[PDB]
Parts: C-alpha cells; sequence; structure tokens
RNA sequence: CGACUCUUAGCGGUGGAUCACUCGGCUCGUGCGUCGAUGAAGAACGCAGCUAGCUGCGAGAAUUAAUGUGAAUUGCAGGACACAUUGAUCAUCGACACUUCGAACGCACUUGCGGCCCCGGGUUCCUCCCGGGGCUACGCCUGUCUGAGCGUCGCU
RNA sequence: UGGAGCCGCCGCAGGUGCAGAUCUUGGUGGUAGUAGCAAAUAUUCAAACGAGAACUUUGAAGGCCGAAGUGGAGAAGGGUU
RNA sequence: ACCCACCCGACCCGUCUUGAAACACGGACCAAGGAGUCUAACACGUGCGCGAGUCGGGGGCUCGCACGAAAGCCGCCGUGG
RNA sequence: UAAGGCUAAAUACCGGCACGAGACCGAUAGUCAACAAGUACCGUAAGGGAAAGUUGAAAAGAACUUUGAAGAGAGAGUUCA
RNA sequence: CGCGACCUCAGAUCAGACGUGGCGACCCGCUGAAUUUAAGCAUAUUAGUCAGCGGAGGAGAAGAAACUAACCAGGAUUCCCUCAGUAACGGCGAGUGAACAGGGAAGAGCCCAGCGCCGAAUCCCCGCCCCGCGGCGGGGCGCGGGACAUGUGGCGUACGGAA
C-alpha cells in the first residue's frame, strides 16, 4: 500500500506522471466519499493519499532540478533558480579571489620586510 | 555541584524543560529501572520503558509482585498502562491507570534488534567506565 | 533604579583587621563551640594536619 | 532656599540625565574579557613578547613632569640610523617606529641608541625556514627558549 | 449591499466561518483550558471591521 | 541660503528663535551636490566632487561617481575599499571631503566639540553620568 | 440636532480596507492609508508613538522568510549539500 | 460541483469532460456566501445525468 | 413567648480576601551579531477525517524529501505498518516546494484591460476561439545595435 | 477548619504598618419588592398543539393602516439577518 | 471576654482654622492596593581603620566563577585626589 | 604642511538570535499581556485597549433507583476528602 | 550630396550587472522645539535635547598632525581614571563649562594626484581548450572587439624620492 520516495528516485518519468495521476483520481473518489458518508475507512486514506502524491511530485521536482544543474555545471550564466542563494548583502561580498588579490606594492613590501619570529633575553 | 555554566539548575527552566519535552526526549525521561536479575545480566541499571515489556509496579496501590505486561506508554501523559493495574469505572467498564514509569520495574525486555544494540551500548560505557576508575 | 549604590568598598587594612580577628577566634574552643560547631573530641583547637 | 551656612553649590542635574546614566556592572565581565583577549594574543604571538615591540625612553614635557621619564610611542628615525637599523626592518622584529619625534639633544639621542644595541644584543632571531640561513641565531639559543617575556620588554625606570 | 466587490465577499465569508462554536470533542483533549469559543459575534450587536 | 520653512513668520516660540530670513544651512552648497548626484545614482558610489562655475542663481559641480560592481574597479586592489558595503552613500552620512568640512573636526585646539568621533559623539560623552560600581 | 438625529444620516464611508497593511483606515477621496500610507513607497511609522510601532515590528507576523534564515544561518549558511546518506 | 474560485466556465467545461468522459452544453457559475465556486453544468442531451452521477459515485 | 428590631454565637449562603503554589515577568551578565527584486518585513485568503481560536504550514498547504532517533500518535475514530524493516514518532533541516497583495514590476486596482514569443486542444499557421508556458517597472553602470545635429573637420 | 510548608535568636536589607486622599480596583447594603414596564382608538369567542396558553397557530367576530399605507419593490448601510 | 440591667459621664471622625458637634468641606459599607524614595553634592554629629599622611579607583596579576560577576595580591601603593 | 584617499584594536548596544544568573515581583504585583493578548471591545481614522491562573495523586468527573416537562432534588456510589 | 572621422546627444523587452523597501538598541548626516529654571520675563536655561527627515554596520564614526607644547620637551584615533565642577562663558544671575600634560585599555600603519622615467609596458568584454567550479577563478590559445594618450599600469609621496 505505501508509497516511498526510495523507489520512486530510480523511476521513470513517465511512470512517476502515471502513478501520480492515479493517486489524484483515487483522492476525488475519497473526496466525494467524504460528503456521501463513505466510511471511517476511507475519510482516512483522504490524508494518505494526500501525502502520498506529495511525495511522488517531490521526488519529480528533486529529480527535475537535480537534471537542470547538471546541464548548467559548467555555464558561466546560469538561472537564479540555480544560482547559490546565501543572503542578499552575501551575495555582494568580494569574489573569493578578488579580496585575494595584493597589489604589486604590496607583495613587493611582504617580501623584503616579512615578519619575523623572535624572542628576547638571551 | 554542577560547574558546566551552560545547564540550568532553574526551577521555571527545569519544570518548562519537562512539560514541554518533545517525545523523543520523553522517551529517555519515562525510562525505568531494569530487575536486580537482569542489572546482572547486561550490566544496565536502566531502559526506556515501552509498548510490550512485563513489569511489576513497585510503589503505590498496586504494588505488587504481579508481573504485568505493559500495554501502552502515554508519552503526553508521562504514564504508562499496564496489563491488570485497572480499576472499575462507575458503569461497569474498567480503566487502565496510570503509573508513571519510574515506580515499576522491567522483569522481562522486549528485545529488537535496536534494543539490544542500545543495552550493548550502555553496558560498554560502564565498562569503560569501571576501567577508568581501576 | 539600577544605579541604586549596590557595591560597597571597605578600606584595605580594616578587612585585613577582620580576617586577623576571624583566624584569631579560629583558636578558641569557647567561642568556636559557641558558633555551633561540634568540636567536642577534636584534639587540638588550631588543628593542623600533614600533607599527604 | 539655603538654610544658614553652607556651600552655595551648583549641581549639574538639569539635562535629561537618566536618559543618559552609565552604569558599571560590566567591568568585571570587561576585565575578564580584557585578559582572556590578552592572553589569547600572547598564544598568537608564540615566543615575542607579550607586551608588544621594545618601546623608546622618552622625557614628560612641562616644568611639571620634567624630572619623571616615559615609554614613548617609538624610535625615531635619527636613532634607529644611528644603531644600523633599517627603518622598514626594525617594525619586523619588535622595535616601535614613529618618524614624528625631532630629536634635539644629544643625551636623549644616546640613550636611545644604546637601547636598540642592547636589545638585539638579547634578542633571538628565529630563522624564517628550520632550515638555518645568515642572522638567524644559533639552534642553542632557540631550545634554551622559544620563552615570552612577562611585561614591558626592557623596563624602563626612572 | 447587494453590490458587493469580491474583496468585500471573501471577507464577508471568512467571517461567517470564523463564527461556528467550538467542537464537543475539543473539551476532551489532555490539556484543555476552552470552553466556549469567546469570540463569537452576533450580526445585531457588534459591527464587523467596516 | 535657508529661509526657515515655516507659513508666513509665526515661528511660534521665545523671540530668539522669531528668524526666519537671515540664518544659513549647516551642510555646503558643494556637499547637497554631492548628496543629490548620491540620491539620484543609488547603485553608484559619490567619491568625491569639484567646482566648475557661478551665477548668481546658481552653483555647478561635478560629482565623481564610482561603480562598486563593475569588475575594472572590483578587481583592482587599490580602489575595492569603495565596493565594500560601509562605504555606501558616503555623502549622506558626512564622509566625502566637502560633506566632512561642516562636521567640524581636526586637530588640535581649534576643535574639541568633536573630540571623540564626531560633534555628536563628544556631546554623548560629556554628558554621561559614570556611575560607578564602587563610586 | 447636533447629537443624535444626525448620527441618522452616516450612510456613507471614508475608510476602506487597505491593502498593503490590511487596516480599514484607506481613505477613499485622498487615495492614501493613514496607517501605513500605501500608495507612498515607505512605511508610515512615528517615533511618538511607541506602542503604534509595537503593534506591527518584525516579530508581529509569521515571518515566514525570516525565521528559516535564523536557523540557516545558526548551522552556517550552508547549500546545495546533503548530510551522508545510509 | 463545487469548484476552485479561480477557473473559468471554459476551464471547468474542459474539466468536467476530461475527467467523466462526458460532453457539456453550459456552464453556469456562481460563488457562494462561504468562498467556493459552485457550478451547476448543464449536460448535452444525448448524455444522462442519472447515469453519470451512479457512475461517479453520488445519488 | 407572640411580629418586627437590635446584639452575640452555631450552621448555611453571597463574595473571592488571605495563605500556599508558578511552563510569566522584571533586572544584570555572556556569546554571536544574520533581512530584501533569487521578491523582505507586514497584510490577505486558504489548508485537518471530525478543528472555531491560538499555533503550524502554502494548492506537495497541521506539511514533502533527506539525516539522526527507534515505537508510537492519542479527544474519538480509523488505519497503517511485519517496529529482524530507510522504520512509527519526535528532533534536526543541507534537498525540494513556497496561493494573492506588499519596495511590488505590463497597465490598472474593478480583481478590470492588455501587448509580444512558444506549446496542447482549435487549426491542419486560418486566423479566430479556448487552455498552458515565458517575457513585457523605474532608475543607473559597462558594453551592443540603430540613429540625430547650419556641433568640429576630412575626402569627394 | 485546612492540607505543605514554617518559625525563634544574632546580624544585614527594604517597594515595611492606613480610616480618610470627591483616593485606585473588586465586592455588598439601605433606599426597594420602591420608581417604574401610560405616545400613536381594540379587543372577544371557540378549537388545535402542548407538562403548561391572557401572548403560539387555525377558524369565527369586532377594529385600525386607509394607496403622501402599518401595502408591493429598490438605493446606501447591514452581512447570513 | 458573650448578652442584659441600672446610676453617673458622654455631641462625629478626619481636616484647614484665633475658633468645629457645626447650618464648614471629605466619609453608604467591606476587602486588597495606596504617599518622604533613590542618585549626586555639601555640611555637622557619631562609629571603625590608618595617621603627616591617607586613599582606591582605574588598571593589572591570581580561574572553567558552583558559591565569584566575589575574595586575594600589585616598585602599579600612588599617576592622581 | 592644509584645500585627495584607505586602515584592524581597546569602545557602544532597552532591536535580533541563543544562553546564564538574581538579597526583584509572585496573579489589583511582575511586562499591556503567567491564560486562544496587542486578543475581545471601542473609535470614520490617527489611535485606544481590558478582564481572565489553581477539582483531584488519579477522572476514579457521580452507574443505578426514585420525584419532577425540566432545571432541580432524595438515596446510591467514587475519593483520605 | 554623398561617403568617412570624431564631438555631443537620443532610442532599445539590446547583453550582462547593480539601486529601490524593512529593521532601527547602538552609529553617521541634517533639522530642531516648548513645557521647565530664573520664584515675573524677553538674553540665558531646558538643548543641539524630544518630535521631524535622511544613511549605515556588526559595530559605526574617528585616525596617521597645517597636533600639543614652550619642557632637559612630547608624537595618529578611540576608551577609562584624572585634570575639574577647573580655565572660560553668563540679565557675570539662574546656571553652564572644556582642553593640554600624567597614569592606564589598545596599539598599525599606509596609498594617490603631482614632478619624472619606462614602444600603454594597463584595463574590460568576447570566442576555443585543460584544470577548478554552492564565495565565477587559474593557465593556455585567437589579426576577435572595445576602454585608454582629455593619460591606464610599474617605480615613487614629504619618514624625503629618483637616477
Ligand atoms: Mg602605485
Ligand atoms: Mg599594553
Ligand atoms: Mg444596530
Ligand atoms: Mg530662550
Ligand atoms: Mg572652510
Ligand atoms: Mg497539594
Ligand atoms: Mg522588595
Ligand atoms: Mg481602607
Ligand atoms: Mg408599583
Ligand atoms: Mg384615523
Ligand atoms: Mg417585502
Ligand atoms: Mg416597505
Ligand atoms: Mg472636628
Ligand atoms: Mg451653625
Ligand atoms: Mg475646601
Ligand atoms: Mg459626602
Ligand atoms: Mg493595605
Ligand atoms: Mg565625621
Ligand atoms: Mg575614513
Ligand atoms: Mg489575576
Ligand atoms: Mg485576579
Ligand atoms: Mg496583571
Ligand atoms: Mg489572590
Ligand atoms: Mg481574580
Ligand atoms: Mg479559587
Ligand atoms: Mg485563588
Ligand atoms: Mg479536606
Ligand atoms: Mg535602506
Ligand atoms: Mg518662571
Ligand atoms: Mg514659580
Ligand atoms: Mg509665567
Ligand atoms: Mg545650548
Ligand atoms: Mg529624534
Ligand atoms: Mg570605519
Ligand atoms: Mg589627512
Ligand atoms: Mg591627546
Ligand atoms: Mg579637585
Ligand atoms: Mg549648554
Ligand atoms: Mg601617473
Ligand atoms: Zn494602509
Amino acid at each position: 500500500a505505501k508509497i516511498k520516495a526510495r523507489d520512486l528516485r530510480g523511476k521513470k518519468k513517465e511512470e512517476l506522471l502515471k502513478q501520480l495521476d492515479d493517486l489524484k483520481v483515487e483522492l476525488s473518489q475519497l473526496r466525494v466519499a467524504k460528503v456521501t458518508g463513505g466510511a471511517a475507512s476511507k475519510l482516512s486514506k483522504i490524508r494518505v493519499v494526500r501525502k502520498s502524491i506529495a511525495r511522488v511530485l517531490t521526488v519529480i521536482n528533486q529529480t527535475q532540478k537535480e537534471n537542470l544543474r547538471k546541464f548548467y555545471k559548467g555555464k558561466k550564466y546560469k538561472p537564479l533558480d540555480l544560482r547559490p542563494k546565501k543572503t542578499r548583502a552575501m551575495r555582494r561580498r568580494l569574489n573569493k579571489h578578488e579580496e585575494s588579490l595584493k597589489t604589486k606594492k604590496q607583495q613587493r613590501k611582504e617580501r623584503l620586510y616579512p615578519l619575523r619570529k623572535y624572542a628576547v633575553k638571551a | 555541584m554542577k560547574f558546566n555554566p551552560f545547564v540550568t539548575s532553574d526551577r521555571s527552566k527545569n519544570r518548562k524543560r519537562h512539560f514541554n519535552a518533545p517525545s523523543h526526549i520523553r522517551r529517555k525521561i519515562m525510562s525505568s529501572p531494569l530487575s536486580k536479575e537482569l542489572r546482572q545480566k547486561y550490566n544496565v541499571r536502566s531502559m526506556p520503558i515501552r509498548k510490550d515489556d512485563e513489569v511489576q509496579v513497585v510503589r503505590g496501590h498496586y504494588k505488587g509482585q504481579q508481573i504485568g505486561k505493559v500495554v501502552q506508554v502515554y508519552r503526553k501523559k508521562y504514564v504508562i498502562y499496564i496489563e491488570r493495574v485497572q480499576r472499575e469505572k462507575a458503569n461497569g467498564t474498567t480503566v487502565h491507570v496510570g503509573i508513571h514509569p519510574s515506580k515499576v520495574v522491567i522483569t522481562r525486555l522486549k528485545l529488537d534488534k535496536d534494543r539490544k544494540k542500545i543495552l550493548e551500548r550502555k553496558a560498554k560505557s560502564r565498562q569503560v567506565g569501571k576501567e577508568k576508575g581501576k | 533604579k539600577t544605579w541604586r549604590r549596590w557595591h560597597r568598598r571597605v578600606n584595605t587594612t580594616q578587612k585585613r583587621y577582620a580576617i586577623c580577628s576571624a583566624l584569631a577566634a579560629s583558636a578558641l574552643p569557647a567561642l568556636v563551640m559557641s558558633k555551633g560547631h561540634r568540636i567536642e573530641e577534636v584534639p587540638e583547637l588550631p588543628l593542623v594536619v600533614e600533607d599527604k | 532656599a539655603p538654610s544658614r551656612n553652607g556651600m552655595i553649590l551648583k549641581p549639574h542635574f538639569h539635562k535629561d540625565w537618566q536618559r543618559r546614566v552609565a552604569t558599571w556592572f560590566n567591568q568585571p565581565a570587561r576585565k575578564i574579557r580584557r585578559r582572556k583577549a590578552r592572553q589569547a594574543r600572547a598564544r598568537r604571538i608564540a615566543p615575542r613578547p607579550a607586551s608588544g615591540p621594545l618601546r623608546p625612553i622618552v622625557r614628560c614635557p612641562t616644568v611639571r613632569y620634567h624630572t619623571k621619564v616615559r615609554a614613548g610611542r617609538g624610535f625615531s628615525l635619527e636613532e634607529l640610523r644611528v644603531a644600523g637599523i633599517h627603518k622598514k626592518v626594525a617594525r619586523t622584529i619588535g622595535i616601535s617606529v614613529d618618524p614624528r619625534r625631532r630629536n634635539k639633544s644629544t643625551e636623549s639621542l644616546q640613550a636611545n641608541v644604546q637601547r636598540l644595541k642592547e636589545y638585539r644584543s638579547k634578542l633571538v632571531l628565529f630563522p624564517r625556514k628550520p632550515s638555518a640561513p645568515k642572522k638567524g641565531d644559533s639552534s642553542a639559543e632557540e631550545l634554551k627558549l622559544a620563552t615570552q617575556l612577562t611585561g614591558p620588554v626592557m623596563p624602563i625606570r626612572n | 449591499s447587494s453590490h458587493k466587490t469580491f474583496r468585500i465577499k471573501r471577507f464577508l465569508a471568512k467571517k461567517q466561518k470564523q463564527n461556528r462554536p467550538i467542537p464537543q470533542w475539543i473539551r476532551m483533549k489532555t490539556g484543555n483550558k476552552i470552553r466556549y469559543n469567546s469570540k463569537r459575534r452576533h450580526w445585531r450587536r457588534t459591527k464587523l471591521g467596516l | 541660503g535657508r529661509k526657515r520653512p515655516v507659513p508666513k513668520g509665526a515661528t511660534y516660540g521665545k523671540p530668539v528663535h522669531h528668524g526666519v530670513n537671515q540664518l544659513k544651512f549647516a551642510r555646503s552648497l558643494q556637499s547637497v551636490a554631492e548628496e543629490r548626484a548620491g540620491r539620484h545614482c543609488g547603485a553608484l558610489r559619490v567619491l568625491n566632487s569639484y567646482w566648475v562655475g557661478e551665477d548668481s542663481t546658481y552653483k555647478f559641480f561635478e560629482v565623481i561617481l564610482i561603480d562598486p560592481f563593475h569588475k575594472a574597479i572590483r578587481r583592482n586592489p587599490d580602489t575595492q575599499w569603495i565596493t565594500k558595503p560601509v562605504h555606501k552613500h558616503r555623502e549622506m552620512r558626512g564622509l566625502t571631503s566637502a560633506g566632512r568640512k561642516s562636521r567640524g573636526l581636526g586637530k588640535g585646539h581649534k576643535f574639541h566639540h568633536t573630540i571623540g568621533g564626531s560633534r555628536r559623539a563628544a556631546w554623548r560623552r560629556r554628558n554621561t553620568l559614570q556611575l560607578h560600581r564602587y563610586r | 440636532t447636533k447629537g443624535t438625529s444626525s448620527f441618522g444620516k452616516r450612510r456613507n464611508k471614508t475608510h476602506t480596507l487597505c491593502r498593503r497593511c490590511g487596516s480599514k483606515a484607506y481613505h477613499l477621496q485622498k487615495s492614501t492609508c493613514g496607517k501605513c500610507g500605501y500608495p507612498a513607497k515607505r512605511k508610515r511609522k512615528y517615533n511618538w508613538s511607541a506602542k503604534a510601532k509595537r503593534r506591527n515590528t518584525t516579530g508581529t507576523g509569521r515571518m515566514r522568510h525570516l525565521k528559516i534564515v535564523y536557523r540557516r544561518f545558526r548551522h552556517g549558511f550552508r547549500e546545495g549539500t546533503t548530510p551522508k546518506p545510509k | 460541483f463545487i469548484v476552485d474560485v479561480k477557473a473559468n466556465k471554459h476551464q471547468i467545461k474542459q474539466a468536467v469532460k476530461k475527467l467523466y468522459d462526458i460532453d457539456v452544453a453550459k456552464v453556469n457559475t456562481l460563488i457562494r456566501p462561504d468562498g467556493e465556486k459552485k457550478a451547476y453544468v448543464r449536460l448535452a442531451p444525448d448524455y444522462d445525468a442519472l447515469d453519470v452521477a451512479n457512475k461517479i459515485g453520488i445519488i
């Protein structure tokens, strides 16, 4: 009875859509049965069927977005969705290499007058 | 005393901590001791109590030497219901009386894979502690 | 208010005097006993012990 | 309304002073925080003097202080020049260097020179790699001390 | 008014849905302090956010 | 200058504060210019400004602005201080050359006000009861 | 006449529901609010009404992005990784 | 039917057609004082309403 | 004695003081010190088998995935599950998702009108019609293309 | 009576003692079964239902509003009435 | 100390006021709340420590503070007051 | 040595996140707010803005008989009460 | 009557970037009262204070002397103690009111324009390859564009610097 993410991961895309459709259909019949008395046995299912639909849809959106960022991993400009969302301000930090840079003058200083390790009293 | 300066010792905070504890923490709180028979065997003082352990009630009205199976663990009420620990309501129907796990002693554990491993870990840390003391 | 003068300061010498007095009267079995300490069977009142 | 003899006194509590009262319940935690920070820096700058760099002997201005002598800010350039220490390098061996100090009297100069001389003598320059080149001291004067100097380096006593 | 906007209708609808009294099974819950809804509104007296 | 923005005269209060005409703004006109150029170009960052001319009714200024995000500025290490976010809106906070002048901070005896960070900081320090633990 | 009778002819309304702040304070004729200042970009707040300020600061509402920003930060703002699987 | 409030008559018509392999004459929506869009759906004369009702569950 | 009234006590009412509790405050201190066009704060409307409020969440709506945990959840139902199995329940939260207003962005705030590209029914590009998708704010920077000027020149 | 904490002595500390403030908050009296339930003509008889009818309903009679209506429909406002 | 009797005495408190039982004001009744505080500065008195000195801050050195945001110490002991 | 520029550190912090403590308050106190509180409610609106904690160890929350239309009782029972 | 340079200006749903609002204890920039005190009041005071507007950061601002001093001289800023309720201001009334030195907390110093030398020796964007890719970077290779002589880069900045 149970639909787990476990197995859905591997499955083909058309197969997932068929399962999703099938769960949505089952949901509809349960919703009708809620209106017409139905049964407590049926009015559990409605929660179970809702969460199963979510599992399928979740797995689909996982697969789709993972494939997308496989496609862009390499390209310079990539969709804002797939760009790393840290924090507005943190995305205008300096570049990690651009911080790195020393001016030629500064490099010359570090070369010529480096900080020495030393002690006193001997 | 307690020295660690990130713990609390503060009635209100430890009381809040208790009554607003989440299921998985309440598992730990609702532990109970093992019998002196099992203590000897496993090298473990106490275990989180569980749906179908066999159990003796130690203190209260139902204080007795009868070994009842646990029926259910009501972690919201911090209590466990036990096989024959029950009282007749006005209209004849029986009602499972709540016993707080700490006033109960486990005679027979329900050994699954996980429980086994917990017992193995606890006994190990005990033996490390005894070796350190020696 | 917070800025009530909570802390109170004392002359150094006076503190040192105080602590001499307090030491002095940890001898004197009478005063120790009157402070409630059951010092009936103790062998010698400035009670000094080995340094093991 | 004043009453029969006293100091005709003017307290300055006419502004909204209670809005700007600065209590001192920090101070303990502050002192601790400072001392922790201080202990960290000592650990970072491993065998260096915790103190900081060596600083110049200096007379106080004005007829009042005049007779006393302090630590100054840094060694003047004329003083370094006489000692034979390149001004850019002095900063890398732990010698303070200001370049705003004039140097009027010869008496102040020579004493400060003597200071840098003394410092250079009793300083243990570690080599850049563990494999030793010139300048860097012997492995004897190295094992016997990679020690810090607690308190101010070569202290001034008036 | 019988010439409502949609925004207004949707707002009146919500208030209508909120009015209903407490379901009696609530009162049997473990940690229950609620006996009656006390946010009930009677059209004749007390007159909407409007 | 700066005529006092009140209806008719009617600066209601004690006649110290009756003035409306002969009174003058704190910041300079060059500093106003920088500020308006900064306002307009919010992405851009105000560096500094210079004078170019003045009629009776106008002054003119030329306000140097920088992209904090054009790679030529960013990768240059001598300029990439402006790309840091403390230097947002220097002109607004009174930090450009012309804006700094009105703050009235320099070293020495001709200052003393502004002998903390700024005019406001000194007043703060001077009018705090430091109420010590022990007193 | 000034009183009771003239409470009679309060037939028509000044304000309606403001669409930014939700309050019933949007003035139809002026087409502003008077609570947030809707059409104006910046939210209206005055320092004289502290209580009015506290009636809608950040903490007030859901904080639905902001609450998960605090958690994200706590553990380190990490992205695009998972914990070690089974 | 109770329908999602965002629906057009055109969308409802297409939906019903898809779900119940039916065909519609006309859709005739209203919005309940409640918030649920009701939609009376006139089925074309070739089909009966009672038969489809039994098919879907209601009667 | 009679009724009534007054006083005192007993019991009973009314009322909720006192006392005893305290998952709340107030104050002092420590560490960190993080929001937003990648759509914030705030507002709205929704979402539960029975649920109004609070809380929690967003049409995957009392949550999905994952990881840790290891049998519950529990007001009643109903169920699942083999709790020798990715496995109940909690916690964590790194993946995914996140209705409508809102700086709020096609133009308007009726929830009204739109343009332009692509896709499915509709056609068999016949434009219509319907449905779906993606664009369509202002300001400004670097470049790009198209341009304007009896602005300053050159060659013809 | 009540059902879980509390006191003596020596020191320290205070948001430390109420009859009043037309004091603040809560409660209760006498007044008092009092004033009162008097604008716009009007009610009566029977039956039914019902534990119970001056007041509900049905029937009968007598009355009023008297088409500038106490009639029939809307606007605004209400918001499920 | 509960009630009752009798003889003698006996005006209602609070308050401002030269003068209140007042035809002066506040006060139906009961409960709980409710007003000389804290900081700074001076002065004089008193107690204690040291005495031509005295002093402690501010800082520093000693601990993760259980009690400690204490306690102790400092050519800083005296820059300085 | 002005009329150009950058720069950590000791410093601030009644907002935030997360902790710790107290000679504080103990439900008319302490935050407006110990509770479904910026809630109900009021005001056109700016804005104002409450009250409200405690059965018991455990619901064992009074089956059943009987009077009454019922609310209410009388027995019976639960509980150490 | 064209075609072509540049100069100044337009238009783009052109390619790729950024800004917009919030919070607001602390911080920077403006603006700025009046209750109040003076036993009246107008200068003063309250106070550069509340309210108002703007802009930030984890801190901000300040900061490497057009400084103090007048000494046998000190030597960026900030903070604490002290200077000091002092010098000074003031219907010299009410009231207000700093700084230097001294002792500490900390301690860190630097870069341009210019003047000059060096075939612009510099920068940005395209496009192809190898690595690296959840803070778009390195290396290589392109008669591939542009920026730039109305001045980019290296040396160099008063402590002197260059040759
Ligand atoms: Mg250079
Ligand atoms: Mg130091
Ligand atoms: Mg009405
Ligand atoms: Mg004045
Ligand atoms: Mg000037
Ligand atoms: Mg009890
Ligand atoms: Mg107290
Ligand atoms: Mg009283
Ligand atoms: Mg009567
Ligand atoms: Mg008539
Ligand atoms: Mg009608
Ligand atoms: Mg009518
Ligand atoms: Mg009297
Ligand atoms: Mg009289
Ligand atoms: Mg009077
Ligand atoms: Mg009276
Ligand atoms: Mg009292
Ligand atoms: Mg004295
Ligand atoms: Mg600066
Ligand atoms: Mg209460
Ligand atoms: Mg109460
Ligand atoms: Mg309260
Ligand atoms: Mg009470
Ligand atoms: Mg109460
Ligand atoms: Mg009670
Ligand atoms: Mg009570
Ligand atoms: Mg009892
Ligand atoms: Mg902003
Ligand atoms: Mg006056
Ligand atoms: Mg007066
Ligand atoms: Mg006056
Ligand atoms: Mg002033
Ligand atoms: Mg202000
Ligand atoms: Mg800064
Ligand atoms: Mg400068
Ligand atoms: Mg100075
Ligand atoms: Mg003095
Ligand atoms: Mg002043
Ligand atoms: Mg050059
Ligand atoms: Zn609004």
